[PDB]
């Protein structure tokens, strides 16, 4: 399915499987890194760096 | 010979067309979960010391 910004507030969307439940979890996300941008998906292991550093990497990959 | 108001209706029927729910199967993903990165079998050292 395709959901919108206002339609997403009234529905449960698991990220990983085994997070899906029976009554809860109406939907599920395609990939776990769907939340991140195209450039933020080019940073390696962004999960183990602090966040203000992934914001500087995004701005430094464009210079 | 004209039209006059008749007795008030005693009830109302509202019709709509509706289909039903299937069983909950919840088939989340073709190849599901985040499959883990892993070791290539055997591998072997690709480097040796001198001497």
């Amino acid at each position: 399915e395709l959901i919108g910004t206002m339609e997403q507030i009234f529905m449960n969307v698991a990220i990983f499987e085994d997070e899906v439940f029976a009554g809860v979890t109406t939907h599920q996300e395609l990939f776990p890194h769907s939340l991140l941008s195209v450039i933020a998906n080019f940073i390696p292991f962004s999960d183990h760096n602090q966040s203000p550093r992934n914001m500087y990497q995004c701005q430094m990959g464009k210079q | 010979g004209g039209l006059t108001c008749a007795s008030a209706p005693q009830g109302t029927l509202r019709i709509l067309e509706g289909p039903q729910q299937s069983l909950s199967g919840s088939p989340l993903q073709p190849i599901p979960a985040s499959p883990p990165p892993q070791i290539p079998p055997g591998l072997r050292p690709r480097f040796c010391a001198f001497g």
